[PDB]
RNA sequence: UUGAACAGAGAGCAUUUCCGGCAGCAGAGAUUUCAGCUGU
């Protein structure tokens, strides 16, 4: 009779030399591993609880802030850690966000500096030294656009006349500014929107639809010759710089405070307006928004895109900011602070990992876009654990017990009470429109994505 | 890609008794591609499996397999396995209930009189020998060799690694059967009272008290698949219980008389119950069919056990008898005792042994080795049963070579991923789904007398 | 409370949704390569360099 | 982008290749500041691609004086020309991380396609490789680095003071 | 763990190697448990280049057994399926892993180069160029690697431009050992001899002189003298004029003995002037 | 069990393998380490007695204050609990919930009165002596430590004669008579 | 902004241009592998 038993042999399972690790034999039988749904449910629940205890999003404020509340912010789209901010008392500052300290400050204007951006100024007589000088220009309500250079310690190649290399001049005030991402060009909105270049001391072209003023401006990031602007007649106007002309405008219900273009989709933009939500619009069809981001409770002051194009940040007049996944339409996250008042400017840093907010008490604050995410480099075991936990929270996302935990935040008292009376108001109007629809004959079902456009020039067929 | 052993690694799903969405269509197509890739690549691991299962095969027609002696096995197999086949002769205290840790490293014996010893049976290291002079009945380890629970005269006690008493449970009034649920951290208790008690060992909190309402609990086993408890009563009734429902999940009519013993396969598919009416019965668990009914055993089967490779060890007093491939659907797998004229379609015993002096108290297979530890009136005996253990364990579920640091970190990690007691259902895959109410289609809010004919108008 | 209330948004019926949930992505239940393919995220950025806007071959 | 790293040391020159950038904006945070103390995570940032050892204590003292007064020596020219790719001088230079802001101009005087960075990111990368030292080099140098440090410090000091044994 | 990744990277070749009916399942499980032993010893702690070398020897032995079994079972010399290159690719990757972990034993680096060269038509000479580039980056001072690199790219490929570049870069790095100088004058004499012999051959069928070797001879004398006067009298010049003239005499003796060896192995090039 | 990390202290706080809620602070363990009780369940067979006397004192409080059955039975209970020395005086029936303790009914045990009247010098050595069989209350030897005494028998706790430790203390004080055989 | 010749990198993308078929023969290195002509 032949016969054979289990010969475990102890050389394959506990190692000979003491310096090396033990063997881990695997056996992928589901008989060996029994509770495959419950075990990863509890791992997804422990991941959501670990996220809710690791959510420490406030990095730090930078510097000492300003004196009179920050109303303009501009990142530069080529360096990771440099940031220009301007306040109401005319002072602008250039910031190193690594050390959280200003390269330089500038008493730029006398009024409010109402816009500022950054440039690589293509002069055709001089050569731009972009490895030691940074350039920011800035418009105010004292009818001036000024262009400044900054001494920057980022390369150590060299070894110098920092401020105010030139002063453009308008006859009326300015209200917004944004620079083209090539070809020495910028545009300033104000009493009317002008286009400029850094060589000529006067506007190249006036590109105004009608005699109604312009409140904001953004250039496109790819297809760089497409401008967009917000006018105080609740209007959003697109301009093209091939045709050197406006292109199409829409009139909404309330006033668009800001625009930002999608850096990864080149025809989509997001508007941030005074009814308390944001609108994701396609340039090729402005007859309908392709999303509405709804969760704010007062007027949305500024919006910005992640450089990955996958989520937006959105600061509003209720003293809180909100981060939104672009495909959802409700807030993924809310950041607030008892010290933060009336966040007027929000940018999304080029790392896609930090969020810069300028409030109006004076302070500019860094936040993490993902609160539970730390910024060290990770060994492969902890990186694998973190993305395993992300995939697991993703596929158990809608279970009631982990949804009530991942959904949870502490919102201030004012925003919570405004939220619940907003809920009972919306439920009341849905009740009344359901009754009215039960009776009356032809009540059209208007979409939420169309419920906020009062009209559109150049009708669609 | 074909993989002749995929259906072990396959995973069942919901069916209704295709789509117009482009994005959802391609998402489901990616999901089906990923499921097929994952099943195939998970099933290709059987090349990487290190060891092979044991066996013994007759190689002749005169050489039957049930008449092969344990001394002949110990001569035919190696010295390490022959030294694992231990035998402790502990005569003065009572019949010894045997228990192994879930990796086969530690042994826990209890005398009927008072003698409880936790030991490393494969080294010569005992780490608790305590003589609790009242009649002990049963014991079990909790999540380790570091804690064990013993069922004493009335109260269940909990002892640490070296034998100091940690807890006296004021509930669990008269236990006779203890079993630990290791993924849920639950000590389950039943006995002479008609009550079933689930006690959380980690928090310390009595999770459930359930009226069996059927008198004292004659047998008790745990489904390793879905952690429901099969209790056998004096009705001939097995009942499947969960700590959520105060009623049994299922009640099966297994035997006549009482139910002497229950064993469940580790796949959670088959259950062997012995009654006191001299009847072994093999049950389908998932579909609740009765597979086999071996009636008229020569004397009532006092124990059953099922190995990790599906052997069936029945014990009828002095005799231990093991059948191979008895837990199958076909009628040619009904366990016989002889083959009447040499029928190949009769499941004769795979091997048998006679403990000629005594009557065996309980049976338990050693987890990852080819041994069957039977505890009897004069102590412990391991039997070399060659087909009777998973040769290829997983070393990150439970490891027979695990060290002190590995024990510490695995204890903290399994404590962290302890499953709640409410997730115990009859099927484990029912905690991701939707309700069996709440309609299966999601809803899109749009869906949310010629004179009397003249006298009509009046 | 361990099973969802209705069918979540992107699916149309619970057969589709449970076909999503039917395979565990764990280390214990897949191979190592399949585990890595199942847990790598969609957006993978580099941790310390600037993300520029997209540029296409002549739009 | 901090693509390459130049570490000068008494046994020779080392060029490292930066695998993963550390965070720029979160560079003052606690986890970023102590990942350069943990070696298991610093080896995710820095990889050694080259090490040119010196010819002896004479060339060691010559290169110690040249590194001290901020000049590119001939062994520096050799190892940088071996290791750094021929980038452009007008568009996207290759980025070398040094620790000496007045050695940088001497590096661009010799290789115009190399822009040199010594700010706080390059400083803590440099002090990470100083903190770990012999572990990064994978066994490829002759001579213990502290013994060569004792010899080079005594030689540098006696040279700088003109110590005569007459 | 990463031994799990590498071990289940090994499975498609034995899928194919069981389908092509040469190995059986019970013997391929034996080669997998040996390979499990080796992969665990490789990527665990306390690892050794002898563990790498024994893994390479085991993989070459199972490759030779696979070739023998293929010729005996299928009676073809390659099945043109996965299982005839996967195992040599595995050996090349074990070599790459070992040289990334312990880049300090030139025995292992040269075993890598020998196996990669002897792999034949299936390898790529730019793949040999890559490991020459990283080996010369790690060991610039070790001079036999420069000689071996230039010898491979002249005595096999006959690439005179790249060979001149290799020798000039090596002489840039260590202009102190005379062995690299002698092998450079040897290469230049071999190149000019092949030039004038192809001239003689094209004449017999159908300006640029040894002055290259004389100019590198001249800079050989100048820089070897400079490096010996800098090597000896090491730290400072604290030595009176007796010791300075003793030093300068000794460097003249050193340099002139090397030129004596230069003429002694210069005479045997008798096909040029 | 591992002195858990911080995200560990927070994620699970009610975990405690050592001390549960129903241990009541391990007062059974603490008082039997104090008064050195040999076996288990003595604490709870005293606690049942404490619960029974507070229950029947409760229902004697329930009955109206005029009937002789009630008043005779509460004075009888108070005199019996004085007579077994559980109390130290015949005071208020409020002491039948303030002053009856499982501690005091352990105070009436035989080793602890032995330590009280300095016959031993520790309660452990008292249990040593009375398991070795040296003492007696009146005529009869006492073998088990569970024999608690009454208020009359704290006077005739004495050793037996031929107890050699009694002989050693007699020859210590050299009053060792040996006509009385000890 | 384009063109030119030059110097290259291994860091991308095609496709039927050949080879990874067989001998005869000489050559190469330490009895195994390596290198080209005339046809299948």
């Amino acid at each position: 009779m032949k016969i054979k038993t289990i010969k475990r042999s102890a050389d394959d399972y506990v190692p000979v030399k003491s310096t090396q690790e033990s063997q881990m034999p695997r056996n992928l039988n589901p008989e060996l591993h029994p509770f495959e749904r419950a075990r990863e449910y509890t791992k997804a629940l422990n991941a959501t609880k670990l996220e809710r205890m690791f959510a420490k999003p406030f990095v730090g404020q930078l510097g000492y802030g300003h004196r009179d509340g920050v109303y303009a912010i501009a990142k530069n789209y080529g360096s990771l850690n440099k940031l220009a901010t301007g306040s109401a008392d005319g002072v602008i500052k250039y910031w190193n966000m690594s050390t959280r300290e200003e390269f330089v400050s500038f008493k730029a204007h006398y009024g409010l500096v109402t816009g500022l951006c950054v440039t690589q100024p293509r002069f055709h007589d001089k050569k731009p030294d972009l490895k030691s000088q940074n350039f920011m220009l800035s418009c105010s309500d004292d009818k001036t656009v000024k262009l400044w250079s900054i001494n920057v310690d980022d390369y150590s190649n060299k070894n110098n006349e920092e401020g105010l290399i030139r002063t453009f001049d308008g006859e009326s005030a300015f209200q917004g500014i944004d620079s083209h991402r090539e070809n020495s060009t910028f545009a300033t909105g104000g009493a009317k929107i002008h286009l400029w270049d850094v060589n000529r001391l006067k506007p190249v072209s006036d590109l105004s639809w009608g005699a109604d003023n312009i409140t904001s401006l953004k250039f496109n990031q790819n297809e760089t010759d497409i401008l967009a602007s917000t006018g105080s007649d609740n209007s959003i106007v697109l301009y093209d710089l091939r045709t050197n002309s406006p292109t199409q405008k829409i009139v909404q219900t309330m006033r668009t405070n800001a625009i930002c273009w999608n850096p990864m989709e080149a025809f989509n933009f997001v508007t941030a307006n005074e009814d308390h939500n944001a609108y994701y619009y396609d340039m090729r069809n402005l007859s309908r928004s392709l999303n509405v981001f709804k969760d704010h409770v007062s007027a949305v002051m500024d919006v910005d895109f992640s450089p990955t194009g996958d989520e937006i940040v959105t600061g509003s007049y209720d003293k809180s900011i909100r981060i939104y996944k672009t495909n959802h339409g409700h807030s993924r996250e809310i950041y607030h602070t008892k010290r933060m008042q009336h966040v007027f400017q929000v940018k999304y840093s080029m790392d896609s990992k930090y969020i810069i907010s300028g409030s109006d008490d004076g302070n500019v604050r860094l936040w993490r876009s993902k609160a539970w995410e730390r910024s060290n480099v990770k060994t492969t075991r902890e990186k694998n654990k973190l993305e395993y936990d992300e995939k697991l929270k993703e596929r158990f996302r809608h279970m009631p017990e982990i949804k009530r935990i991942s959904r949870h935040r502490h919102v201030p008292q004012v925003i919570k009470k405004a939220q619940e009376i907003k809920n009972i108001e919306l439920s009341s109007i849905k009740r009344r429109e359901a009754n009215e629809r039960r009776t009356r004959k032809d009540m059209p079902y208007i979409s939420e994505r169309k419920k906020q456009i009062v009209g559109t020039v150049h009708k669609y067929e | 890609k074909e993989r002749e052993n995929q259906n072990k690694f396959e995973r069942s799903t919901y069916t209704n008794n295709q789509t117009k969405d482009k994005k959802l269509r391609a998402g489901l197509k990616k999901i089906d591609e990923q499921y097929k890739k994952a099943v195939s690549s998970a099933a290709a691991t059987d090349y990487l499996l290190p060891e092979s299962n044991g066996y013994l095969e007759p190689e002749n027609e005169l050489e039957k397999t049930f008449k092969v002696q344990q001394s002949e096995i110990k001569s035919s197999v190696d010295v390490s396995t022959a030294n694992k086949a231990l035998d402790l002769s502990l005569k003065e205290f009572g019949p010894y209930h045997i228990k192994y840790a879930k990796n086969g490293t530690h042994l826990l014996i209890t005398g009927r009189k008072g003698h409880v010893a936790s030991m490393d049976w494969r080294k010569g290291q005992l780490r608790a020998e305590l003589f609790l002079n009242e009649t002990c009945h049963s014991a079990t380890y909790l999540q380790n060799e570091q804690y064990f629970a013993v069922a004493q005269k009335k109260y269940t006690f909990i002892y640490d690694h070296e034998g100091t008493e940690l807890h006296r449970l004021k509930q669990h009034i008269e236990a006779r059967h203890l079993d630990f649920l290791p993924y849920h951290y639950l000590l389950v208790t039943a006995g002479e009272t008609g009550w079933l008690k689930y006690h959380d060992v980690s928090t310390g909190q009595l999770v459930s008290e359930l009226r069996t309402k059927a008198g004292p609990t004659m047998a008790m086993a745990q489904n390793p698949w879905n952690a429901v408890m099969h209790l056998g009563h004096s009705n001939g009734t097995v009942s499947l219980w969960s700590p959520s429902m105060p009623e049994p999940l299922v009640k099966l009519l297994s035997a006549r008389g009482p139910v002497n013993s229950i064993a469940i396969d580790r796949s959670g598919y088959y259950m062997a119950t012995t009654g006191a009416d001299r009847s072994m019965k093999i049950w389908d668990i998932r579909n609740f069919k009765q597979l086999h009914s071996v009636e008229s055993l020569p004397t009532p089967g006092t124990n059953v056990s099922i190995s990790d490779t599906g052997l069936l060890a029945l014990s009828r007093g002095p005799h231990v008898t093991l059948w191979k491939d008895a837990l199958k659907l076909s009628g040619d797998s009904k366990p016989c005792f002889g083959s009447m004229g040499g029928n190949p379609h009769r499941n004769t015993p795979y091997m048998s042994h006679l403990f000629a002096g005594n009557k065996v108290e309980n049976l338990g297979f050693v987890p990852f080795e080819d041994l069957l530890g039977v505890g009897h009136q004069t102590g412990i005996t391991n039997l070399i049963v060659p087909g009777a253990g998973e040769a290829n364990y997983d070393a990150l579920e439970l490891n027979p070579f695990e060290t002190k640091k590995q024990r510490q970190e695995q204890e903290v990690r399994t404590l962290l991923n302890k499953l709640p007691a409410d997730t115990i259902t009859l099927d484990p895959n029912s905690i991701g789904s939707v309700d069996k109410r709440s309609s299966t289609i999601r809803l899109n809010a749009k869906d949310l007398d010629v004179i009397e004919e003249a006298l009509s108008r009046f | 409370k361990y099973q969802s209330s209705a069918v979540p948004f992107p699916f149309e019926n619970r057969e589709q949704y449970e076909r999503s949930l039917r395979m565990p992505i764990g280390q214990e239940w897949t191979s190592r390569a399949s585990h890595q393919e199942l847990i790598k995220p969609r957006i993978m950025t580099k941790p310390g360099q600037v993300i520029d806007p997209l540029k296409a071959p002549f739009k | 982008p901090i693509e390459y790293l130049l570490f000068e040391e008494p046994t020779g020159y080392a060029v490292f290749k930066v695998k993963l950038q550390q965070d720029d904006i979160g560079s003052r945070l606690k986890e970023v500041q102590e990942q350069i103390n943990d070696f298991g995570a610093f080896t995710k940032l820095i990889e050694l691609v080259s090490f040119a050892p010196f010819k002896g204590a004479a060339e060691a003292l010559e290169n110690a004086n040249d590194i001290s007064e901020g000049l590119v020596s001939e062994s520096l020219k050799a190892i940088l020309d071996l290791n750094l790719p021929k980038a452009s001088s007008k568009k996207k230079n290759i980025t070398l991380a040094i620790s000496d802001k007045n050695l940088g101009p001497s590096i661009k005087e010799e290789f115009p396609y190399v822009d040199c960075i010594s700010n706080e990111l390059a400083q803590d990368l440099i002090r990470g490789v100083r903190l770990h030292g012999e572990k990064l080099f994978k066994g490829l140098q002759s001579g213990d680095l502290e013994r060569a440090q004792l010899g080079l410090g005594h030689a540098y000091s006696r040279a700088k003071v003109k110590f005569s044994v007459q | 763990s990463k031994t799990r990744y590498y071990l289940e990277q090994c499975i498609p070749e034995m899928d194919d190697l069981v389908e092509k009916g040469l190995f059986t399942k019970n013997e391929v499980s034996l080669i997998m448990k040996k390979r499990t032993d080796f992969e665990h010893r490789l990527n665990s702690r306390g690892s050794s280049i002898n563990d790498y070398i024994k893994y390479i020897n085991y993989e070459s032995n199972v490759n030779k057994l696979r070739a023998k079994r293929c010729k005996r079972i299928l009676q073809v010399k390659k099945t043109n399926s996965l299982s005839d290159w996967s195992i040599q690719q595995r050996i090349g990757f074990i070599y790459q892993r070992g040289t990334n972990k312990f880049p300090q034993d030139l025995k292992f680096w040269a075993m890598y180069l020998n196996y990669m060269k002897a792999r034949g038509n299936q390898t790529s000479y730019k793949k040999i160029h890559n490991i020459y580039n990283q080996l010369l980056k790690l060991h610039p001072t070790n001079v036999d690697i420069w000689i071996s690199c230039a010898k491979y790219e002249y005595e096999v490929h006959a690439n005179f431009k790249s060979c001149r570049n290799i020798f000039q870069n090596g002489l840039r790095f260590n202009p102190d050992v005379p062995k690299l100088w002698y092998e450079y004058v040897k290469f230049e004499l071999n190149f000019i001899t092949k030039l004038i012999n192809r001239r003689k051959v094209m004449g017999l069928i159908n300006a640029l002189r040894g002055d290259i070797a004389l100019t590198i001879f001249d800079v050989c004398m100048k820089t070897l003298g400079k490096h010996y006067i800098n090597k000896h009298k090491g730290y400072y010049a604290i030595s009176d004029s007796k010791m300075n003239i003793e030093l300068n005499k000794e460097t003249l003796n050193y340099l002139f003995s090397e030129s004596l060896r230069y003429i002694k192995l210069f005479d045997e090039f008798l096909d040029l002037e | 069990v591992r002195k858990l990390k911080h995200h560990e202290q927070k994620l699970l706080k009610k975990v405690d393998f050592l001390e549960w809620k129903q241990d009541q602070g391990h007062r059974d363990t603490q008082v039997m380490r104090t008064y050195h009780i040999q076996n288990r369940e003595d604490y709870h067979k005293y606690n049942r007695i404490c619960g029974d006397i507070r229950r029947l004192a409760n229902k004697l409080s329930l009955l109206p204050p005029t009937d002789p059955f009630r008043r005779k039975h509460e004075q009888l209970l108070l005199d019996k609990l004085y007579a077994m020395g559980v109390l130290t005086t015949k005071s208020k029936i409020s002491d039948l919930e303030n002053k009856v303790t499982v501690s005091a009914i352990c105070r009436r045990r035989l080793p602890v009165i032995m330590h009280r009247l300095k016959m031993a010098e520790t309660i452990q050595d008292a249990v040593k002596f009375i398991e070795q069989g040296h003492v007696r209350v009146g005529p009869n030897l006492i073998n088990d430590p569970a024999y608690l005494v009454t208020r009359n028998m704290e006077d005739y706790v004495t050793w037996v004669d031929n107890s050699k430790i009694k002989k050693t203390l007699l020859r210590y004080r050299n009053q060792i008579d040996d006509f009385d055989f000890s």
